RNA sequence: GUGGUAAUGCGAUUGCCAGGUAACAAAUCAAUCCUCCCACGGUGAGCUUUCUUUCACCAUAAUCCAUCUCCGGCUUUGCUGGGGCUUGGGCCUUUUUACUUCUCGCGUUGUUCGGGGGCUCAAGAUUGAAAAAUGCAGCUCUCGUACUGUUUGUUGUGAGUUCUAUUAAAGCAAAAACCUGGGG
RNA sequence: UUGCCACUCAGAACUGCUUACGGCGGGGAAUCCAACUGUAUAAUUAAAACAUAGGUUUGU
RNA sequence: UACACGAGUUGUUCGGAAACUGAGCACAACGUUAUAUCGUUUUGUUAGGAAAGUGAAGGUGUGGGCCAUAACUGAAAAGGGGCAACAGAGAACCUGGGUUAUAUUCCAAAAAGAAAUUGCAUGUGG
């Protein structure tokens, strides 16, 4: 209703405390592990830097990529906005699963997909920085 | 003082501790680097 | 030394990227973090900075600024204020009351802050020692305590002497009176209690 | 010295000609409040591990060792079993 | 025997400055000088002046060698701002731009 | 001072090149091997008859 | 029930004469006195400095009266502004 | 650069801007420190017609290392994490307090937060290195000669730490260097 | 539920000084002057003088 | 503590300066003055044109570029310098001991030791 999977938030309140970071798996109620709303996200820490338009060359490369992360950050951490990606939370939603050994494959996908769904036009808005 | 001790007396010098005495002169107390024995140099400066 | 509260604002430097900061007088209920605008087109909240001529008339207004761009002189002690009278617009200058009952014109161009200066009501609490008064002026100048010039030689000022104390010609002294002469009441043109 | 001071702690200590300063000044008022007072809080926390109900029946009488109406530890501690037996005795009348 | 003691170096003042007393290992009772120990990282003093959590007080010489990481958390604005001033500077710095560009673009 | 609390770490670091001395060192309920670095001194202090084997040779 | 008519002066005793006293009780009882802040909502206000009030529960500092938070004129100014601004807009 | 929901952890750099430290009058109050006392136990010398034990000594520097294991598991071959010392703080997470409750401090107050774990923070202890060959010193004997002891607990007062009350028409310096961050 | 680490006060008798280091306000009644703490004629004047808070005035 | 002779003061770290600012000072400039040794002068000077800190193309050993120092330019950058604190700020060292008199100053190689620290260097870590 608000916290859709696909929607874009901030991570407030983290070592990534002003990332735009969107919500690939939401959830409501752990045992132990998490007493808090569970809200598995994956965001970025490498801002692609700003198209130079002047030496286009793999420098362009060098300076468009898009690092990610995996977290389930607690809801009273995050702010939730209007926007969306539509990553495909019911084809990609589900193959970035993260228990061990897939957040060595997994964060590269979520990876794999900001590469080109930043070098193709489609929000330019979420991967500008939060100026604060 | 190090420079010229070894320019004059061929030896090396490791602490030079110098005091401006209450008659204007500069006095200079200086370790022989413990390879040059100095009862060996005032025999040869002839002190 | 000043009983009026000074709120240090900062601006953006217009030009350069820095963020100048400016020190105001506080007008009375300016508080941390008020976003406070000081220009042609600003509103009138109590505290901005909005010019003289584009105020309201019968409004109150602190810190005005005699020539437009002093940067505020009249009406800036703690508790004192000015209200505008009278916009000419034909001439573009604005008939505001200074806090002392003189009323003057000023141009209507000049700037003016929105409320009272903080700080208000501090003549009203008495002193009741020598003590408060020492520590008064120990942040003002070095002007406590006045030996009356009565109580004086008759080398050091013209009123002290003689045998009692008592000033030996009129108080009064002319406008003109030479520097060193012109001490008491000086070119008083109504005297003595009311 | 520990001719006296054996003679110091038992029995003995000075008298009505011995002091020569106000009682205020020779066993201090702000201090002997300040430890009595002390042992007042350290008696009631204490007693919220699993003494009685703790919500208004410590703080009822938080104020109460600020108060000057306990004058000892011991003078506290009958006050507030005066007051839990018909904390279990209204609680046992019932029906 | 009761020793008293000197002010060992040429300040022989009880400035703050100075405040130095310490037993020896020879025995020989005699007194040296502290540190300082100067208040710690803050948030501006206009922004509720406060001490940073996970930021030591090191002086201009432990704070001129140590780590990084002795003096700054990892996050934004991290050794001058804390948790609290940064979580509400970033609401702030979103809730702006978004009750912005939906009210200074409704103009069509 | 440092005191290595090791076997191989102290033994390379006690092999190294500054090597001022090794002072062998007997003292009540152990035994330490102060070696003399140009910076500090290295210490491994032990309880057991390892003293002796790397006493005669380290 | 200590000191039955000259209060916070009972710091003076006889000296200063009783008006001058009274005069200053006055003022020197609501300066040490707590105000409110339509700020957080509860009383809050302290006055770290002549015509400085700081509010600790809000952690925001009002500016302005000496002796109390807003001079009994800036009561009538506060709302003159917004008299000037509304009715002055609309 | 990379980890913890989060407090924040960890790893090896050149110009602007923004902060920070430097940087703060005195108070009251609780542990280290040191001083002194007492109970200790140990050493030396004193008193002795008597009467008894009096007094002395018993030390640990800067700078460092890590909180030994309670426990996983009482050491299989030892994991899931090598966390812990406490009391003052500041917070974090998770569950709550509205019948006025509550949390407070010696004290003028905090909530509109109440417990369980965590994250740090500065005092401060601790083991370990320094560090005992040092040092104080007695000794069995004869500057040589050796070794036998190398002890902490209690109180009280204090200086700083602790809490940027109170007089304030008194509000209780500035700056470099340094530090961190935003942009890089 | 009676175990171990506190010198403060209170009372009792007992006895003996009505004789006991040191340190440690004489008090009351008034009149006058200055309100007060304060300052001040270093080397004869510490006051009732100055200051002072308060009150008023004048200029601006 | 006289007279005579002889000696005696040891520092990477202590104090000071190099290197902070305060009350304040006032060189320059500028003004004024017959005249200055006068006045202004950091809450920033001056009718007022008050400065290499960086980045660079080109130059250079050599199989025309691998790579490297250097020259001499000159990138924005407002607010001339400069003093003034042996109690403010700041400040990298602690014990043990062997002078007739110095020691946080001296001790030499089982440095009596143990540290911290600045400069430049070689090199193991990426
Ligand atoms: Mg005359
Ligand atoms: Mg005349
Ligand atoms: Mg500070
Ligand atoms: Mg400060
Ligand atoms: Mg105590
Ligand atoms: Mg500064
Ligand atoms: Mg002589
Ligand atoms: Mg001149």
């Amino acid at each position: 209703k608000f916290l859709k999977p696909g929607k874009v938030v901030i991570v407030t309140a983290g070592r990534y405390a002003g990332h735009k970071a969107v919500i690939v798996q939401n959830s409501d109620i752990a045992t132990k592990e998490r007493p808090y709303g569970r809200a598995l996200l994956a965001g970025i820490k490498k801002y692609p830097k700003k198209v130079v338009r002047g030496m286009s060359k793999q420098t362009i490369a060098r300076r468009s990529q898009v690092g990610v992360f995996l977290r389930v950050v607690n809801h009273k951490h995050f702010l939730p906005t209007r926007y969306n990606v539509d990553m495909s939370k019911e084809l990609r939603g589900k193959i970035n699963v993260s228990d061990a050994s897939k957040r060595s494959r997994s964060k590269r996908l979520v990876r794999h997909v900001f590469q080109a769904r930043y070098n193709a036009g489609s929000s330019m808005w979420f991967f500008q920085r939060l100026r604060f | 003082i190090k420079k010229a001790m070894r320019k004059l007396y061929q030896v090396k010098a490791v602490k030079v501790n110098t005091l401006i005495r209450p008659d204007g002169l500069k006095k200079a107390y200086i370790r022989l680097s413990a390879a040059h024995d100095a009862l060996d140099t005032a025999n040869k400066i002839g002190l | 030394g000043r009983g009026a509260a000074l709120a240090r604002v900062e601006f953006r430097h217009p030009y350069k990227f820095r963020r100048v900061k400016e020190l105001m007088v506080a007008p009375e209920g300016m508080f941390t973090g008020q976003s406070v605008f000081c220009g042609q087109k600003a509103p009138l909240a109590i505290g901005n900075v909005l010019p003289l001529g584009q105020i309201t008339e019968g409004c109150i207004v602190c810190n005005v600024e005699a020539k437009p761009g002093d940067r505020g002189t009249l009406a800036r002690a703690s508790g004192d204020y000015c209200i505008i009278i009278s916009h000419n617009h034909e001439t573009g200058r604005t008939r505001l009351k200074l806090p002392s009952g003189q009323k003057k014109s000023v141009p209507s161009t000049s700037r003016a802050m929105i409320g009272i200066i903080s700080g208000g009501g501090r003549i009203e609490k008495p002193v009741l020692k020598a003590g408060n008064s020492f520590y008064r002026f120990r942040g003002k100048r070095n002007c406590w305590p006045k030996v009356r010039g009565v109580a004086r030689n008759p080398v050091e000022h013209p009123h002290g002497g003689g045998n009692h104390q008592h000033i030996g010609h009129p108080s009064t002294v002319s406008r003109h009176s030479p520097p060193g002469q012109k001490v008491g009441l000086i070119a008083a043109r109504r005297t003595g209690r009311i | 010295w520990r001719k006296m001071k054996e003679a110091k702690d038992m029995g003995r200590h000075n008298g009505v000609g011995r002091r020569e300063g106000s009682r205020e000044a020779r066993m201090p008022s702000k201090e002997l409040w300040m430890r009595r007072l002390r042992i007042l809080r350290r008696l009631l926390r204490k007693y919220r591990a699993d003494k009685k109900i703790d919500r208004h029946v410590y703080r009822d009488l938080y104020v109460r060792a600020k108060g000057n109406v306990f004058r000892n530890k011991r003078n506290l501690v009958e006050h507030i079993h005066k007051i839990k037996n018909e904390k279990k005795k209204e609680r046992q009348l019932a029906e | 025997s009761c020793p008293r003691v000197q002010y060992r170096r040429r300040m022989h003042y009880a400035t703050r400055g100075n405040r130095m007393m310490v037993r020896t290992p020879g025995n020989k009772l005699v007194m040296q000088k502290r540190a300082k120990r100067s208040q710690g990282i803050h948030t501006p003093w206009v922004l509720g002046h406060k001490r940073l959590g996970g930021t030591k007080a090191l002086r201009h010489i432990d704070a001129r060698l140590a780590s990084r990481h002795e003096k700054s958390v990892s996050r934004a604005y991290g050794g001058v701002l804390s948790h609290d001033q940064v979580r509400d500077r970033v609401v702030r710095a979103f809730l702006v731009e978004e009750q912005r560009i939906v009210k200074q673009a409704l103009k069509e | 001072p440092r005191e290595i609390k090791t076997l191989k770490e102290f033994l390379a670091i006690c092999s190294r090149k500054d090597a001022r001395c090794v002072k062998v060192k007997h003292n009540p309920s152990a035994t330490k091997f102060k070696v003399r670095c140009s910076r500090y001194l290295y210490t491994l202090v032990v309880n057991d008859k390892k003293k002796a084997d790397k006493i005669e040779r380290s | 029930k200590r000191t039955v008519k000259m209060g916070v002066m009972g710091r003076y005793g006889t000296r200063y004469g009783a008006n001058p006293r009274k005069r200053a009780k006055k003022l020197e009882v609501s300066q040490h006195a707590k105000h409110f802040c339509s700020f957080c909502g509860k009383f809050a206000f302290r006055r770290k400095a002549v015509g400085i009030w700081r509010c600790d529960g809000c952690s925001k500092t009002v500016a302005g009266g000496a002796y109390t938070l807003s001079t009994p004129n800036n009561s009538t100014v506060r709302s003159t502004v917004r008299r000037l601004r509304e009715l002055a807009k609309i």
